[PDB]
């Protein structure tokens, strides 16, 4: 058992981190008060579900977590929420003044002020760990501080935790549910700053996760609320292999090892199957192969490209629930006979497998209905370029002009980061197109 | 970003300053003494934006009143809700400034500048975490114009970090016809372009027409006028007052709508336009657009949008709205420019304005504000080619140089709207 | 120097200290550092009763200063219509054009006086005079937008 410290950077991470911190504690049977009746020993243990929950002596079982937001309103909502009794109140961490949609503002004025108290928290949590592995990182793009904060974030925990391995789940901008003009410029600066922090990055497309709501899920327009709750469904398939027993990415080294072949591109692409609406109460039970097959369906993707358009250099095929293991080779044994999928020359072309037989686990009051078996696809693929290259695209259209660089500039930043980022961004697509 | 400090100068900034308290006091549920009668809890969810909370339940706006004239003081306690604001803020000075932009900048209102600042640290000490200033005036003035562009920069030495908001209202001479007008304004309009993060244009020139010609009103008044800007007011800060799905600050505001820090005047749209006394979604969507409807006296067709701001008030669909507004984008797609994505942002509100149903306040940055600005120019001009009535701003120690430099200041102005609005993508 | 003295009297508008001095022989018709008389500082701070009495004592109603301005120039730019219709009266030339092109009509276009551009074009104003950027009182009007003035001008 090696323990994992979940870090919530800005309103986006704050959000998220509630959806599935809630899905934890219904997938492991906590109570909103933090009581596992199932938890045999009391005040502590080495089970697989104790990387991400503490124990206390009064069989209190608290989330490995830091919530940090440079303004109070939306952590305030976790302080008096359901679960407002299963966090520390120490861990709840607010400013009063946040960052303004603004780069600059979260790294070097604002976010400067609570920067030591964050990692004071972060440490008081990581000596309650007797084996700690490394961090996942919660966070948007396009925020000022889940962007400027959480790259310098990230920069004090490779100082402090040099060994420790940095996992990101970040929330890539989309307009329909955009707050800022100046989001692009923010993802820039961000992606630039943090890629030599990060050894792993989920992301996270709202535009993506916005069109299965209305396709899948039959919601008209659809909120925070659905996109999150659909967000951490995939959160908790990815996590599930370090809060579970299992065989496949049972620590934060291996999640490198299968899907990192090499350091900056460290970008791999999650898909989920199926999505049910829960209105659809009595639908049909989907085979292991409908719902395999469905991985390499572009609109189940949770970044918007064409896997397609692009090579394979890894691929984790994670089922939950009623699934044979022989029906999944013969599933996959099928789909190595599609011309949509290519490798490259120098990845061993195989498909990793890790089943967990419980089902998932549904939220009350979500927009899913029960399934049997569901699978998650973590692959690591250079169609996924496509979206660096659509952000680029509008930075360079806004940059080439100069718009709102005034903003970034009267924050004590020099006007070359833009620049530097920038060269940054275009070694990264090079970086993909050396590879396919 | 909580508590905004608001001032008002002059007959002009203290004339649409009061009614400015009375629409939003009506809105939130204030009465003239300062007690809550609403029905709802979003009314005093961010009421702490605008006022200050004393003992017995009791609002007092955060309002400082500012003028060289002391018969404005009065007419102002008479008043609907003179009664709510703390005498204390209450800075008048004995003799006016009579139109003359130099006794409000360098003599007269420069003596009463710190009796003003005084008034400004006890508002500003007492906010929990202060957003920013707003100041009303006029520009063809001497006490809103002169003076208020005094204050602005004493308080941005001191606050530096907080954002100015003006609400500046331009001269035109089809409601006021003296001819030094186009001098103060010109003047402003060299220190609104400094010491100002946003500036909202409000056209006297604009308000006539809207009157004469839209609403038939044959002689219109200031009250005729003044009634189209409170309810420009009042949509302008709705997102600063009621919760809404974005927790909009002036700082927000100011980082999503000027893409260029010398350009940052507002041109302000309201719809529907109604007159004291007397509506679907895409109605309100086109109807913003309009010419008819903005309160700059400028066609937003001959320039192009760099950001635009709406604001929807009132029970529609979020949906309509969203397909309402993503098609005049396409229709009118060669109006915005290419160059900054997503650059229009909408926000719905679902308590509407008193006496309306439903409401679209309009917030553009649009290169054709520079139709505003060449009028000014013009009339600047035409009297400053001829030394007309200069001896009335050099006898109070302003150097002749000062009105080059706002007319240089002023025509660059110009000429950055005019680059902007050619440049494309390529 | 009586002709000093009649320039500062015309400006401050003192009726009687005008009287006094051209019974004393004080130079109506006396000019300033700028080319200015008497009667240009009176139409320009809307002294009528000054430009009156000047006029009945061999003023001329056509001088200009070194910019070329003439009286009805300055009375149309600052908006005095009864000065103005006292000037025209007397035999100003509404079509006199200053070192800028610009005619009495062009000045009061600009500035908004719409009730002097009507005296104006009743006296043979004439539209399509041009300043020295070709803009004649029509195309200020369009180029501004004003609608209440594009009217009167095609009347
Ligand atoms: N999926 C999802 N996206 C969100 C959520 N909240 C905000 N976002 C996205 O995050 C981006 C804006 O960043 P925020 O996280 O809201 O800003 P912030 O991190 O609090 O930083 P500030 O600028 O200081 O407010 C926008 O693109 C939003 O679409 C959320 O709850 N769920
Ligand atoms: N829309 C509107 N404009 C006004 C109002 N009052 C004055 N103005 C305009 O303001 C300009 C003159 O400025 P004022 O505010 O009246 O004068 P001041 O700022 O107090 O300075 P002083 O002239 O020295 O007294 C004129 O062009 C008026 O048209 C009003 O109530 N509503
Ligand atoms: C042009 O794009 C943007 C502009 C501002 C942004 N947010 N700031 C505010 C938003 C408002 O209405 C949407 C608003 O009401 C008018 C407001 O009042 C203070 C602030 C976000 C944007 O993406
Ligand atoms: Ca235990
Ligand atoms: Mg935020
Ligand atoms: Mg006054």
């Amino acid at each position: 058992m090696r323990e994992c410290i979940s870090i919530h950077v800005g309103q986006a991470g704050v959000q998220i981190g509630n959806a599935c911190w809630e899905l934890y504690c219904l997938e492991h049977g906590i109570q909103p008060d933090g009581q596992m009746p199932s938890d045999k020993t009391i005040g502590g243990g080495d089970d697989s579900f104790n990387t991400f929950f503490s124990e206390t002596g009064a069989g209190k079982h608290v989330p490995r977590a830091v919530f940090v937001d440079l303004e109070p309103t939306v952590i305030d909502e976790v302080r008096t929420g359901t679960y407002r009794q299963l966090f520390h109140p120490e861990q709840l961490i607010t400013g009063k003044e946040d960052a303004a949609n603004n780069y600059a503002r979260g790294h070097y004025t604002i976010g400067k002020e609570i920067i030591d108290l964050v990692l004071d928290r972060i440490r008081k949590l990581a000596d309650q760990c007797t084996g700690l592995q490394g961090f996942l990182v919660f966070h948007s793009f396009g925020g000022g501080t889940g962007s400027g904060f959480t790259s310098l974030l990230m920069e004090r925990l490779s100082v402090d935790y040099g060994k420790k391995s940095k996992l990101e789940f970040s929330i890539y901008p989309a307009p329909q549910v955009s707050t800022a003009v100046v989001e692009p410029y923010n993802s820039i600066l961000t992606t630039h700053t943090t890629l030599e922090h990060s050894d792993c990055a989920f992301m996270v497309d709202n535009e993506a996760i916005y069109d299965i709501c209305r396709r899948n899920l039959d919601i008209e327009r659809p909120t925070y609320t659905n996109l999150n709750r659909l967000i951490s469904q995939i959160v908790s398939s990815i996590t599930a292999s370090l809060r579970f027993d299992g065989a496949l990415n049972v620590d934060l080294t291996e999640f490198q090892t299968n899907l990192v072949p090499y350091p900056r591109i460290h970008f791999p692409l999650a898909t989920y199957a199926p999505v049910i609406s829960a209105e659809k109460a009595y639908h049909e039970q989907l085979s292991v192969a409908e719902i395999t097959n469905a991985c390499f369906e572009p609109a189940n993707q949770m970044v918007k490209c064409d896997p397609r358009h692009g090579k394979y250099m890894a691929c984790c095929l994670l089922y939950r629930g009623d699934v044979v293991p022989k029906d999944v080779n013969a599933a996959i044994a099928t789909i190595k006979t599609k011309r949509s999928i290519q490798f490259v020359d120098w990845c061993p072309t195989g498909f990793k497998v890790g089943i967990n037989y419980q089902p998932p686990t549904v939220v009350p009051g979500g927009d899913l209905a029960k399934v049997q078996r569901a699978v998650c696809m973590l692959s690591n693929t250079t169609a996924i370029a496509e979206a660096w290259a659509r952000l680029d695209h509008k930075f360079d259209l806004m940059y080439a002009k100069r718009a709102f660089v005034h903003w970034y500039v009267g924050e004590g930043m020099e006007e070359g980061e833009f620049s530097e980022a920038r060269e940054d961004m275009a070694a990264l697509e090079k970086d993909y197109e050396e590879v396919g | 970003m909580r508590e905004i400090v608001h001032i008002q100068a002059g007959q002009c900034g203290n004339q649409i300053g009061a009614k400015f308290w009375e629409v939003i006091s009506d809105e939130h549920g204030i009465d003239p003494t300062g007690s809550y009668h609403g029905d709802s809890d979003l009314q005093l969810e961010r009421i702490n934006v605008y006022y200050n909370e004393a003992t017995g339940n009791k609002y007092v706006p955060r309002a400082i009143l500012v003028d060289l004239e002391p018969g404005t003081m009065d007419s102002v306690r008479s008043g609907p809700f003179g009664q709510i604001f703390r005498p204390d803020n209450f800075v008048f000075g004995q003799s006016g400034a009579g139109n003359n932009w130099a006794k409000g900048h360098y003599t007269e209102g420069a003596e009463l500048v710190d009796s003003v600042l005084d008034v400004v640290r006890k508002e500003s000490e007492s906010c929990d975490c202060l957003q920013g200033f707003q100041l009303t005036h006029s520009l063809g003035g001497g006490t809103g114009s002169g003076m208020g562009t005094l204050l602005i920069s004493k308080i941005r030495e001191e606050y530096p970090d907080r954002i100015m908001n003006t609400f500046s209202v331009m001269p035109s001479p089809k409601v006021s016809d003296t001819v030094v007008e186009p001098y103060n304004a010109t003047l402003s309009v060299h220190q609104l372009v400094e010491n100002t993060d946003e500036t909202y244009c409000i056209d006297n020139e604009a308000l006539y027409d809207i009157c004469f010609r839209t609403l038939k009103l044959t002689t219109p008044t200031y009250g005729d006028l003044n009634h189209l800007v409170s309810a420009t007011m009042s949509g302008v800060t709705t997102c600063l007052r009621f919760p809404g799905q974005l927790n909009a600050d002036l700082r927000k505001l100011a980082v999503n709508m000027v893409p260029f820090p010398r350009l940052h005047f507002f041109m302000p749209g309201f719809a529907p336009l109604t007159s004291r006394g007397s509506l679907t979604v895409p109605e309100l969507t086109q109807q913003m657009f309009d010419s008819k409807n903005m309160m700059a006296a400028c066609d937003p067709r001959h320039g192009r949008y760099l950001t635009v701001a709406a604001i929807f008030r009132g029970r529609m669909s979020m949906k309509e709205v969203d397909e309402q507004m993503l098609n005049v984008q396409n229709k009118n797609s060669s109006y915005f420019v290419e160059w900054i994505p997503n650059n229009v942002k909408t926000a719905v509100c679902d308590i509407p304005p008193r006496g309306l149903k439903m409401s679209a306040t309009f917030i553009g940055n649009s290169t054709a504000i520079q139709e505003l600005f060449k009028r000014i120019s013009e009339q600047f001009t035409a009297m400053f080619r001829r030394k007309a009535f200069l001896h009335w701003y050099t006898g109070e120690g302003m150097d002749e140089m000062e009105f080059t430099e706002a007319e240089s200041n002023m025509n660059d102005l110009v000429s950055e709207y005019q680059q902007y609005q050619d440049a494309t993508a390529d | 120097d009586l002709g000093k003295k009649l320039l500062e009297a015309a400006r401050a508008g003192q009726d009687d200290e005008v009287r006094i001095l051209m019974a004393n022989g004080a130079d109506v018709n006396a000019t300033d550092a700028s080319g200015l008389t008497p009667l240009h500082l009176a139409a320009t701070y809307g002294h009528l009763e000054i430009v009156e009495v000047l006029l009945k004592h061999g003023a001329d109603v056509n001088a200009i200063d070194i910019m070329g301005s003439t009286p009805l120039h300055l009375a149309a730019l600052i908006g005095h219509l009864e000065i103005v219709e006292v000037l025209l009266k007397h035999g100003a030339d509404v079509n006199a054009v200053d070192t800028w092109g610009d005619t009495p009509l062009h000045l009061a276009a600009i500035m908004g006086h719409l009730e002097i551009v009507e005296v104006l074009l009743k006296h043979g104003a004439d539209v399509n005079a041009q300043d020295k950027f070709g803009k004649t009182a029509f195309d200020i009007s369009i180029d501004n937008g004003n609608e209440d003035l594009a009217e009167i001008l095609q009347k």
